């Protein structure tokens, strides 16, 4: 049993990301790193399923979701930077 | 790479040269195609000229609108000519020209 | 299988000795260029100077600036030294003399080079000096901005080979070396490696071991980039293009000779030119090297595809 | 389902998928292509084979005690 | 064995990320999460994806997050689909059929991906290009103050 | 015109002009030369 | 095929040990916004370099279609880079 | 003539480069009897496994 | 509708995959071993 | 000057031609290597088939004995309704990579 | 080979036009000859022209949308539903661009990248409607989400805009993560991502033997993510705050365009994802809760934009009534409601933007509007009554036919909740009409007259709203044609 472990690890990563978004409502940076943790967990799901089913439709999707995750990081950090400037606090 | 030009909805008009080349479609332009091409280009040029006066750039806006209009009108005319050749639009003149060929 | 640590030691310890003697060779060549003689009293020709410097640096009774978390500050030199050394596990010296024959060796080198940014950043922050923090922050940005161009040049090299195996990139140059056609690419790669290592005109910049580890890592990076410049463009271990009678010379000697030649170019460029400014480093790396690298990628791919000369 | 394999060959479960989909291409009732749908879903996860092996192991363990 | 420890360390790192006082330590553990995920991918044979995770996640996004945290404030804060196989492999390992037909010319994870990323699914590739362009454009308009 | 604006641009932007020229050659080869060779 | 990473892992462990030994030798006896823009540009062009790697290796199978797909990708990112240029984000 | 004194440390570097490459060619050969093969694909790996099994059998 | 998967618009993989059946990356492993002769 | 451009541009042409000519030779060598594999595949496959059928006989002999008592059993019943033969699955989602 | 791209000229044109506009703006905004011209209106007009030209390209080429369907099969699927949905989306985008022209001049919004990002979001939604795969749908959703995150925080100096953008980005990224996990769980259970394959693999085993945990969980997660996208309660975490803090021209676009495309995706998911009527229950509860919460929350609002946001939530629930009843007459009611709601929302936001030049914030600000501008008050009252659902106006037809569809499937509980919510909505809508005409405030606020674009848009939409019942046949015909084409 290895598919079970691979899915359980990513499920726990997803749960941790959701917890970080929920628990750390006061801090903005944690609310971005938790989203990135969730994206990492989903990408791991797609790659593991692609290897398990012997299909290339999960690897293409993981590569294409890396771009979305990076662009979300960029836009979120820009928005945070401009947000701190205006109100002077987080 | 393997390609397929067949369409889900079949053509309702006679089909001549089902997969036309770019040069042949461009050479199939009729008077109406040139009319719509020129209309789109002129409308785009006029809109660009009128919209660029307030910022102060009449010529640059004219050229930008002209490029947009040329691209749009050419693709519209190409779409119409290809549809006529492929049988998706009424090809009254196309069948007359290519029957005597 | 207990012999793998023997191989790792045999590739690590001579690397450190070569780094020390590279520091000595730099201080000697920079002296002969300036019409003087470098360190000569200590050894027969100064060859014992690095050992004396190492012992003197060890026997200093130094104090640790523990005015920080003391964990990140102490591990940052370790973090950069590990990454500098780990890139040598894939570089081949001859036909079958590579420790780890990865099939993704090129992208692995790109990754290892790209993660080398963290050491300097952590060192800058952990030290309470604000100006040191700013200097590390600028150096990280420079290293990043030239890592981009290094990657684009690696893409040009990879196009003509068709495989990411470093040991096959050398075998792909049995006809001719890639430095002959892609000579501007070779020049750009050398300049980018100069700026990547914070050396020569692109060189804008604690105690005891941490500084020693940083220094050793930086010079090991110099040696690694000199090895890459001949691994991708000068044919690696392959002999001289023509006159195939000297084939008695082992292939590992030619790799060494070419690496020494590139190290000599490192020292020469350092000795011959002044230092750029930061407002000019970033401009040079973002407006002169990115467009040129991208254009060379496009040109090489278009020319190979057109005549069906692809791998 | 797509047929693109991990190692550059045909997918392991692609032939079963093409049998099932060909069955469903001329069968407006999906209760007659069930035997092919079960085959395709068993090629994905090997649930039936693993269940059989687990049953064999459990029977062996019960006989052990 | 290797899977268990490489998953446990990643779980602990993620837990520290979501429950860290100093954001610098949170970002540092956020790096270790991907450091472990790369090894987990390497255990699957996806060598290319592990290297890209090193290059992209902890090479670009982690560096960007570290830049933002540091210079800015460093302020404080199962049985249904695939039933698992029980450990019966003394005989199962012997029951291992190898087809040599698929090994005569084997593709790598890189060229297997590139065979269909640019020809048969090129529209999604261009859509990702457009997303990157949107990110480039939006970086300036939000954060730009010249002179 | 063209022969003067181009000269002004090339003189003050040599690296951009060189990159554009080599990229234009690398795009011209598979767009105009490859079909020509396809006839042969 | 993935057996070549165990030497790298043992290399990492031994380099760790030797670095710790080296450290143990002497024991026995405001904010700037351009630093964010450079990181953004690096992220974008690092993703672009990532997307090159499958293309360069598999450029022999794909032919005149994958090449032009990559060319369109580069054209879009080149328009983005030109916008990056004229806006002064590349200047210091 | 007089410039060869700067080539001594720079030749020691070359000796170190040669010895790093030659230390993994007589140590790896020592415990395998065969030089390392470049370009390991799954065909080569599996065929080596089959070699080991057939040698063990006879 | 009664059996909408039987419609021609919903059966497109049945007509495209045979056209791309011989493309590298989708071939039966034994297919290429017999194309020599 | 001008001769620098001539020599660099002639190098870029002749060297690229030589690179293509060497890629042709590398492709020929790789094709020879592959063609040497497709001539010895049948014997390796034959040996693998013999080993697998012997081990399958052993496995069926094992499973028949362990649960002779159970009323409902078939001993080596194919789990596929189609009847196609497939290799026995393993609890490893990528066995031939390590 | 060039004729295989006849199916993507409407998207190729808009992409290339956006590129040309970006080049033009960046070249001439940073210019010394013209003294850094504020060419936001120029780029806006040229973008409106580009939208009209791609509308001409898309509408005229109707027989050519199925061309090379086998070649484009794995990428996208174009059909009659996609054709009309895309035409309506382009029309809405053109209307929003027309409304936002006055915003660039009076308030001096000189950033031309706003129009470029709007065009890129439009391209993303065009690729979204025709998306026939989980991958394409996710990529288009992310593209439009980023284009909206960037423009939500366009007012950098504003406290509300930055907070609104941050909340929008966090919520959208979380929803995208949930949706993407659902897609992963579906892919790992069926091995297929194409909608045809995912329909053939799920249409037979209708939980007849057992409930597949992976498939059920993936369907539920996709539904939850989509419900976040349309802001149906309790997934309306920060939607009123985002609507309030966002710029008014921005709020106009997010209130219309992101809903048409997402509803198209939800329909093209229902065509295959009808797994045991699981979504019908989820949408049933979501619709009831959305109607109730919108009705009970819009009565406690004193600001115009918060009331508009809660009206949008209530109308989303009213539309989801159609989802809860899966039938041709249910999907037709859903599409008619979407069309009418989009037109009413465009009308209301044009009215709000007309008064935004004088900084209107509260409902009491528009107190003496019946005296200063006695025709704008009539138009706003007509729009409010259309929101309420008074019989003579066009807003009654959508609610009427939605209630008919709900009673067709036999859900009598939905009808009662809809009736009560309609009563409450009508009360808090005529409350606004009371302020304009019946109150006599001591202090009046005088507004400056609007421009030609918004005046024409208001006139056309007000003539549509009042006189829709006289000739409603074309809308019903096209809607019934679209609903049938979802399957054949
Ligand atoms: C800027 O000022 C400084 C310098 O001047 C430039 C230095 O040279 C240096 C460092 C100079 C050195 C000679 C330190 C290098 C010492 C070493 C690498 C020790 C290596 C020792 C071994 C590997 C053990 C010996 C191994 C063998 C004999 C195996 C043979 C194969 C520092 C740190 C510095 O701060
Ligand atoms: C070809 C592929 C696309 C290439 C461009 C792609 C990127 C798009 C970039 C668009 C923005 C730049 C467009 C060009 C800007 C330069 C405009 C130009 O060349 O005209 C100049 C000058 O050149 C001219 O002579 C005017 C040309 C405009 C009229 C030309 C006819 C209209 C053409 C439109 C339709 C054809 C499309 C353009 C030709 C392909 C502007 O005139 P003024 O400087 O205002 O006049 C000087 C006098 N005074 C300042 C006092 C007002
Ligand atoms: C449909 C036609 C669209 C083409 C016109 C697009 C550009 C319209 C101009 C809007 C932006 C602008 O420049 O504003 C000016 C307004 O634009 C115009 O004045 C008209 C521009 C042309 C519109 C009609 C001309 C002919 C077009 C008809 C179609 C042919 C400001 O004028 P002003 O400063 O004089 O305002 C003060 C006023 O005069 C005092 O009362
Ligand atoms: C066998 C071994 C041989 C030697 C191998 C090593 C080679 C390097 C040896 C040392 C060479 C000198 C190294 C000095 C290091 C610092 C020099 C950097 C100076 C520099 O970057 O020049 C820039 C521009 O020139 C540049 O751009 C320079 C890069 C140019 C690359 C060549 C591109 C030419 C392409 C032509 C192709 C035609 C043929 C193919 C079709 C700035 O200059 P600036 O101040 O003017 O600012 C640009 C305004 N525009």
């Amino acid at each position: 049993m290895d598919l079970i472990k691979y899915f359980t690890f990513s499920m726990i990563i997803f749960i941790l990301g959701i917890w970080g978004i929920l628990l750390n409502r006061r801090n903005i940076l944690i609310m971005l790193m938790s989203i990135e943790l969730m994206l990492l967990a989903v990408n791991l799901n797609f790659l593991v399923f692609s290897v398990s089913l012997d299909d290339m439709m999960g690897q293409v999707f993981a590569l294409l979701v890396l771009t979305v995750a990076a662009a979300e990081s960029a836009i979120g950090l820009a928005i945070f930077v401009i947000t701190f400037r205006v109100r002077g606090t987080i | 790479m393997n390609t397929d030009i067949t369409a889900l909805e079949k053509a309702q008009y006679p089909v001549v040269d089902r997969n036309p080349a770019f040069t042949k479609v461009v050479g199939n332009f009729s008077t109406l195609d040139y009319l719509r091409f020129s209309t789109i280009t002129g409308i785009s040029v006029t809109v660009g000229y009128l919209s660029g006066i307030k910022p102060g750039i009449k010529g640059p806006s004219m050229v930008t609108g002209g490029l947009i209009g040329l691209m749009g009108g050419f693709m519209y005319a190409y779409q119409n000519s290809a549809g006529r050749l492929m049988g998706f639009f009424p090809n009254d003149g196309e069948v007359a020209s290519y029957q005597k060929r | 299988y207990i012999a793998v640590p023997a191989e790792i030691l045999g590739i690590i310890l001579p690397l450190l000795l070569g780094v020390a003697f590279l520091v000595l060779a730099e201080r000697k060549v920079m002296a002969f260029v300036q019409r003087r003689k470098g360190p000569d009293v200590v050894g027969s020709f100064g060859l014992l100077q690095p050992l004396a410097d190492g012992l003197k640096l060890i026997l200093k009774e130094p104090i640790s600036p523990s005015s920080a978390n003391f964990f990140l500050f102490r591990m940052a030199p370790v973090a950069t030294f590990m990454l500098s050394l780990v890139a040598w596990a894939v570089v081949p010296f001859d036909y079958g003399m590579v420790l780890s024959d990865l099939n993704i060796g090129l992208l692995y080198l790109f990754a290892i080079s790209s993660l080398g940014v963290y050491g300097i950043i952590i060192a800058g922050r952990s030290s309470n000096s604000k100006y040191a923090f700013l200097g590390a922050l600028r150096s990280a940005a420079q290293m990043v901005s030239y890592e981009v161009s290094i990657g684009l040049i690696l893409i040009t090299v990879l196009i003509c080979v068709g495989s990411c195996n470093l040991s096959e990139i050398v075998m792909a140059q049995k006809q001719i070396w890639f430095g002959i056609p892609l000579f501007p690419v070779l020049v750009m790669f050398f300049i980018s490696c100069l700026a990547e290592t914070n050396r020569a005109p692109f060189d804008l910049p604690y105690s005891s071991m941490g500084f020693a580890l940083f220094f050793l890592g930086e010079y090991a990076n110099m040696i690694l980039m000199s090895g890459l410049c001949t691994l991708f463009f000068l044919g690696g271990w392959l002999p001289i293009l023509d006159l195939p009678i000297f084939k008695k010379i082992p292939g590992s000697i030619w790799f060494s000779i070419k690496v020494l030649f590139f190290l000599f170019l490192y020292i020469w460029v350092r000795a011959a030119f002044p230092r750029y400014r930061y407002d000019q480093l970033m401009g040079l790396g973002w407006k002169v090297f990115l467009p040129l690298s991208l254009a060379w990628v496009v040109s090489v791919s278009g020319l190979l595809v057109t005549f069906q000369w692809l791998p | 389902a797509s047929g693109w394999g991990i190692t550059g060959n045909k997918g392991r479960c692609y032939d079963f998928w093409m049998d099932f989909s060909e069955c469903m291409s001329h069968c407006r009732e999906p209760k007659d292509c069930t035997l092919l749908r079960e085959d395709y879903l068993e090629c994905l996860h090997h649930s039936k084979e693993f269940q059989r092996r687990n049953r064999i192991y459990k029977e062996e363990q019960r006989k052990l005690r | 064995m290797i899977l268990s420890v490489l998953s446990s360390l990643a779980l602990v790192s993620g837990l520290m990320v979501v429950r860290a006082k100093n954001p610098v330590h949170s970002v540092l553990f956020f790096i270790l999460v991907f450091c472990d995920t790369s090894g987990l991918l390497l255990l699957l044979g996806l060598d290319f994806f592990a290297m890209i995770f090193l290059v992209v996640y902890i090479g670009a996004i982690a560096v960007l997050f570290l830049f933002v945290v540091m210079m800015f404030h460093i302020q404080i804060a199962l049985d249904n689909e695939s039933i698992p196989l029980l450990p019966t492999q003394r005989n199962t390992t012997s029951l291992r059929y190898t087809v040599y037909a698929g090994k005569v010319r084997s593709w790598t994870n890189l060229e297997t991906l590139g065979n269909l990323l640019y020809t048969y699914y090129f529209v999604w590739f261009l859509v990702s290009s457009l997303i990157l362009l949107v990110a480039m454009i939006g970086a300036i308009v939000l954060t730009m103050h010249r002179t | 015109p063209v022969m003067e604006k181009l000269r002004m641009f090339v003189a003050q932007e040599p690296v951009v002009a060189a990159s554009c020229l080599i990229g234009g050659v690398g795009l011209f080869l598979p767009a105009v030369v490859r079909p020509i060779l396809d006839s042969l | 095929m993935m057996l070549e990473f165990a030497p790298i892992f043992i290399y990492l462990v031994i380099s760790l040990l030797v670095s710790l030994i080296l450290l143990g030798v002497p024991f026995l006896f405001r904010f700037d916004i351009r630093f964010y823009l450079v990181s953004i540009l690096f992220l974008i062009f690092d993703l672009e370099v990532t997307f090159f790697f499958p293309w360069a290796v598999s450029l022999n199978k794909i032919d005149l279609f994958g090449f032009w797909s990559m060319m369109a990708f580069l054209f879009i990112l080149t328009i983005g880079f030109l916008y990056e240029w004229k806006r002064g984000a590349l200047d210091w | 003539l007089v410039w060869l004194e700067a080539m001594l440390p720079l030749g020691i570097i070359g000796g170190m480069l040669c010895i790093m490459g030659n230390s993994q060619y007589y140590i790896h050969k020592a415990y395998h009897g065969r030089p390392k093969h470049i370009g390991h694909d799954e065909w080569d790996v599996a065929m080596e496994r089959r070699d080991k099994k057939v040698v063990e059998k006879a | 509708p009664y059996g909408f998967w039987t419609f021609e618009r919903h059966n497109a993989q049945l007509r495209w995959d045979p056209q791309i059946s011989q493309v590298a990356g989708r071939r039966d492993p034994y297919d290429d071993l017999l194309e020599d002769n | 000057a001008m001769a620098m451009f001539l020599a660099v541009s002639g190098a870029f042409a002749w060297g690229m031609y030589q690179v293509g000519q060497g890629n042709k030779i590398r492709r020929a060598l790789k094709e020879e290597k592959y063609a040497a594999r497709r001539t010895i595949l049948p014997i390796l496959q034959a040996e693998e088939d013999e080993r697998f059928v012997s081990e399958w006989k052993k496995y069926l002999e094992y499973e028949a004995d362990v649960m002779k008592d159970v009323p409902g059993w078939k001993v080596g019943e194919n789990v596929y309704n189609s009847g196609r033969w497939m290799p026995p699955a393993t609890g490893e989602l990528r066995p031939d990579v390590w | 080979m060039f004729n295989l791209f006849l199916a993507v000229f409407p998207e190729i044109f808009i992409i290339n036009a956006t590129f040309i506009l970006l080049i033009h703006g960046v070249v001439f905004s940073t210019s010394k000859k013209y003294d850094y011209p504020p060419l936001a209106s120029n780029v806006g007009w040229l973008g409106l022209l580009s939208v009209l030209i791609t509308l001409l390209l898309l509408a005229a080429g109707a027989p050519l949308l199925t061309i090379a369907h086998l070649f484009w099969n794995n990428l996208f699927r174009r059909d009659n539903f996609t054709y009309f949905c895309q035409i309506f989306l382009l029309l809405s985008t053109a209307g929003t661009i027309s409304m936002c022209f006055d915003f660039f001049d009076q308030e001096r919004f000189d950033a031309f990248e706003f129009i470029v990002l709007i065009l890129l979001s439009t391209c993303g939604m065009l690729f979204m409607i025709s998306a026939y795969d989980l991958i394409a749908m996710y990529l288009a959703i992310e593209l439009q989400s980023l284009c909206f995150y960037v423009i939500a925080a366009s007012k950098r100096k504003s406290e509300f805009s930055t907070e609104a953008g941050l909340k929008y980005l966090i919520l959208g990224a979380f929803s995208s993560g949930i949706l993407l996990f659902g897609c992963s769980m579906i892919y790992g259970s069926t091995g297929a991502t194409h909608f045809d394959q995912l329909a053939k693999i799920l249409t037979g085993y209708e939980i007849t033997g057992a409930r597949s945990s992976g498939i059920f969980m993936g369907i539920l997660f996709i539904a939850v993510g989509f419900l976040f996208k349309i802001t149906a309660v309790p997934f309306h975490m920060w939607a009123p705050d985002i609507y309030e803090g966002s710029p008014t021209p921005v709020t106009a676009f997010l209130s219309i365009a992101p809903k048409i495309s997402i509803f198209a995706n939800i329909l093209r998911v229902f065509i295959y994802g009808s797994y045991g009527a699981t979504l019908q229950q989820i949408f049933f509860f979501c619709s009831i809760a959305s109607m109730i919460l919108g009705a009970l929350a819009a009565m406690a609002q004193t600001k115009v934009k918060r009331l508009l946001a809660y009206s949008s939530i209530g109308h989303v629930g009213y539309i989801c009534i159609g989802f809860s009843c899966g039938t041709i007459e249910g999907i037709q009611s859903l599409l008619i409601g979407i069309f009418i709601y989009a037109l009413m929302t465009m009308d209301a936001f044009a009215i709000v933007l007309a008064l935004r030049q004088t900084r209107v914030k509260y409902i009491a600000d528009l107190g003496a509007l019946a005296k200063t501008n006695p025709i704008l008050a009539i138009t706003f009252s007509i729009t409010m009554f259309s929101y309420a659902g008074i019989p003579p106006l066009a807003g009654f037809c959508s609610k009427f036919y939605l209630f008919f569809a709900a009673l067709g499937c036999g859900a009598y509980f939905l009808a009662l909740v809809g009736v009560v919510t309609s009563v409450i909505g009508c009360f808090y809508y005529i409350r606004l009409v009371k302020r304009m005409f019946f109150d006599t405030p001591r202090t009046w606020i005088l507004y400056e007259p609007m421009d030609r674009n918004k005046s024409l848009l208001l006139a056309m939409t007000s003539f549509f709203i009042t006189l829709f019942l006289l000739y409603p046949s074309p809308l019903f015909s096209v809607t019934h044609q679209m609903a049938l084409s979802l399957y054949l």
